[PDB]
């Protein structure tokens, strides 16, 4: 097996995932049933699956484009607002774990109020005063270290507390964080917002207490270029302090395309990878709603192929993610026709890639992921699924497992992909197909007698025997294989009323009476062998008959008319043999009568055949 | 399928999509059974039929039941959709995955559609799921237009 632990436990909820679509029941979380196996890894991956999870907990509108969904103003805020509730829980737990050991023993006590908490976070990261807070302090703590760690972990309310127990200190920025508490998507109004920068502007620009300046742009969305480096010293830290400053409609402001394009373009991976931590740089731009640069990019970490793939696919379940339309395109590209600050991801190549690495020994965990395929052609018009079906059974030759076995008895046990599509027609026939054009004839009849197609089957199975028709029938023989199945193929073609154009439904029938001739021929059963060949009315045995059977060998199928000269050679042997054991007259007469027969047709071997022939009734006379 | 639309019958229909859904092929299927429908009654007595209030006795109902036949095997179609894509993501690593892709590609069928019955029978299908969601947000009349038969008649349509 070439599947890693973590991989087959993927694979394992993607079946789930599959098995309820393909039994038509409820569509599950798919988030919620990769962050299943998360849970049995390092907290590295759970935490991912968390952002996932947040970030993609959006109100959508089902049955809409991917694109449509992604450019729309309104989805667009709301990813905003998802993240910086991640960034500010995220926090909360740093937060914890900073003042217990464990979170577990955070919680045995109980979690304090984001307030205390808070208090007994500042306690141990600045344990001496610093000289240069403004403001005083509040029960032990500067007041705006306070105001900052809790708008930090996201909970306005404690941090308006602290307000309220500071009023006569704080001044005017009662009223105005008051009013930033009620506003939604955490705007304040242009008069007043106007009011609040101007005066932080004003004499407050270059302030000795950091936690100040941090608070007043924080507000504001105002100084977007100074990064506040003095309180927000963290990556995350980052994020959470320009998402709180981004706008939506010209100095002094930034939005959501700038800061995207702005951060990947100018800070590459290469800025975010050099401490190599790689979910470092994924979380920068899973936050900004980047996921395409953040699946392409995870995806090429090879120890987490497995995760990026399946945030993939999420995104591709929930019509999130902007797939490339064309397949000849890089796995990462920006569309010609489309805005520069967006990209698109060849999902197509992404899952082929994902796949050829266990798609040779575990084919049925490919096919579960060759599935999300379905809803995609080529440019030939092939249903992509079924396509990936086909490369897959003719690489793996994985007949009986993946199409079902067909067994002798008439039976059709289905197959692994019997699950997802009732129409296992043309794919049996596309892999019977190349197979047939490899001169692999023996599997071509198997594998289109699977898919019940007797114009093929009888056709193959035509050519196969011709050949053998004279030959000796031993134990293990080429012969007897090839004859076994052709009865096999016989019987259950007349208990099934089943045949294929006459043509090549005759001939194929004629031959097995042909193989029986021989058979009893090699024996040295001549009577039980004489009688067979009379019955086929194939060569004449009485001169009136001639002229009939010459114009019949005419139209018979040439893998019959291959065959004549040993068929000739035999029926003359047979009556040599019986003539040195009236009766005389009549063997003698049937004689000349194959004679006749051998010299008006054109055939194999025509020239030593009719030799021997015409010996052959000499030494009757 | 298509070019025998006519003439299926509806256990060859059934058989087809089960196969079809079974393959991840959903929005195919869901095009098989609106060309079905169409096929059926290209004269639209089933439109006119229920434009007429249903009279009991008349013999568009037959016309109306095997265009119904193929809405409900929509239905299926749609609901194992959203069953084998339970828990899947929209979106990996930033980009669509391919259970996103085959939602919208089978919820675009469906929006595309002229069959007029056929809206209204998804109307109310939407209604009897709960998915206040997505019908709250067409926008078109003709829903409101259709509700406003309706309404006096049943306390839940009144509502929306």
């Amino acid at each position: 097996s070439s599947l890693d632990n973590i991989e087959m436990a993927y694979a394992r909820q993607i079946y789930i995932y599959n098995e309820k679509i393909v039994n038509g029941h409820l569509q599950p979380n798919l988030v919620d049933l990769c962050a299943s196996v998360a849970e049995l890894d390092d907290k590295s991956i759970s935490d991912m699956w968390t952002m996932v999870k947040q970030m993609t907990d959006v109100l959508l509108t089902p049955a809409t484009d991917a694109l449509k969904n992604r450019s729309s103003v309104e989805v667009r805020m709301e990813f905003v607002r998802q993240a910086l509730a991640y960034l500010e829980q995220s926090y909360k737990n740093y937060t914890l774990v900073t003042v217990f050991g464990n979170l577990h023993q955070a919680q045995l006590g109980g979690v304090p109020g984001t307030y205390q908490l808070v208090r007994s976070f500042l306690n141990i990261k600045l344990p001496a005063p610093l000289p240069g807070l403004q403001d005083g302090e509040v029960e032990g703590h500067p007041v705006w270290a306070l105001i900052y760690y809790c708008m930090r972990c996201g909970d306005l309310l404690a941090a308006s507390q602290v307000v309220n127990r500071a009023q006569h200190q704080l001044g005017e920025f009662k009223t105005w964080f008051q009013e930033y508490m009620n506003s939604k998507d955490r705007r304040l109004s242009p008069a007043t917002e106007n009011k609040l920068r101007l005066h932080y502007r004003r004499a407050l620009r270059n302030n000795t207490d950091p936690y100040k300046r941090a608070v007043y742009c924080i507000i504001g969305r105002c100084d977007v270029t100074d990064n506040q480096s003095e309180v927000a010293d963290k990556t995350e830290d980052y994020l959470w302090l320009k998402l709180n400053q981004v706008c939506f409609d010209p100095q002094d402001r930034l939005t959501l395309s700038q800061f995207q394009k702005q951060l990947l373009e100018d800070y590459g991976e290469s800025h975010f990878t050099v401490n190599q931590q790689p979910f470092l740089y994924f979380q920068v731009l899973f936050l900004t709603a980047q996921f395409e640069a953040a699946v392409a990019f995870l995806f090429r970490m090879e120890r987490l192929r497995c995760h990026a793939v399946h945030v993939a696919l999420v995104l591709f379940e929930l019509k999130l993610l902007l797939k490339s339309s064309g397949q000849s395109a890089q796995l990462l590209s920006h569309e010609p026709g489309d805005p520069p600050c967006l990209r698109r991801l060849n999902f197509v190549r992404l899952l082929m890639l994902y796949t050829r690495k266990f798609e040779s020994t575990d084919p049925r965990e490919a096919l579960q992921y060759f599935y999300f395929l379905r809803d995609e052609k080529d440019s030939q018009g092939e249903n992509m699924f079924l396509r990936c079906v086909s490369e897959l059974v003719i690489e793996s030759r994985e007949f009986d497992m993946i199409l079902g076995k067909l067994e002798n008895d008439g039976s059709r046990k289905p197959g692994v992909i019997d699950k997802f599509t009732s129409d296992t027609k043309p794919i049996i026939n596309k892999v019977a197909s190349v197979a047939e054009n490899k001169g692999l004839f023996e599997e071509a009849a198997k594998l289109y007698d699977l898919a019940k197609n007797a114009d093929k089957v009888l056709e193959l199975m035509n050519k196969l025997l011709s050949p053998v028709v004279p030959q000796i029938s031993a134990p293990q023989s080429n012969k007897e294989r090839l004859k076994n199945m052709a009865l096999s193929i016989a019987e259950r073609y007349r208990a099934q009323g089943i045949s294929a154009n006459k043509f090549v439904d005759s001939t194929f029938y004629l031959l097995l009476d042909l193989i029986t001739f021989f058979d009893e021929y090699h024996s040295g059963h001549i009577d039980r062998a004489f009688d067979i060949i009379e019955r086929l009315k194939l060569v004449p045995l009485n001169q009136e008959s001639v002229e009939e059977r010459v114009a019949a060998f005419r139209n018979f199928s040439d893998e019959i008319r291959h065959n004549l000269s040993e068929v000739l050679l035999a029926t003359m042997n047979i009556l040599f043999t019986q003539f040195k054991r009236d009766r005389d007259s009549q063997l003698r007469s049937q004689a000349r009568t194959l004679i006749t027969f051998a010299g008006m047709i054109p055939y194999r071997t025509s020239g030593d055949t009719n030799a021997r022939l015409v010996q052959m009734e000499v030494l009757m006379n | 399928f298509e070019q025998v639309a006519g003439s299926l019958t509806p256990a060859n229909l059934t058989t087809a999509v089960e196969q079809m859904i079974s393959l991840k092929y959903y929005a195919g299927a869901i095009q098989l059974c609106l060309t079905v429908a169409q096929q059926k009654d290209r004269g639209n007595t089933a439109l006119s039929w229920v434009n007429d209030g249903k009279p009991a006795n008349d013999s568009r109902k037959k016309a109306f039941d095997e265009r119904k036949i193929c809405y409900n095997l929509i239905h299926q179609v749609l609901d194992k959709l959203e069953s084998d894509f339970a828990g899947e993501p929209e979106l990996v690593d930033g980009r669509p995955t391919l259970a996103a892709t085959k939602r919208m590609e089978a919820y675009n069928v469906v929006n595309d559609s002229s069959d007029e019955v056929f809206h209204f029978d998804m109307y109310e299908w939407y209604i009897e799921k709960g998915w206040t969601d997505r019908i709250l947000s067409i926008d078109s009349p003709h829903v409101i237009t259709y509700l406003q038969r309706l309404a006096e008649t049943d306390f839940r349509h009144a509502e929306l």
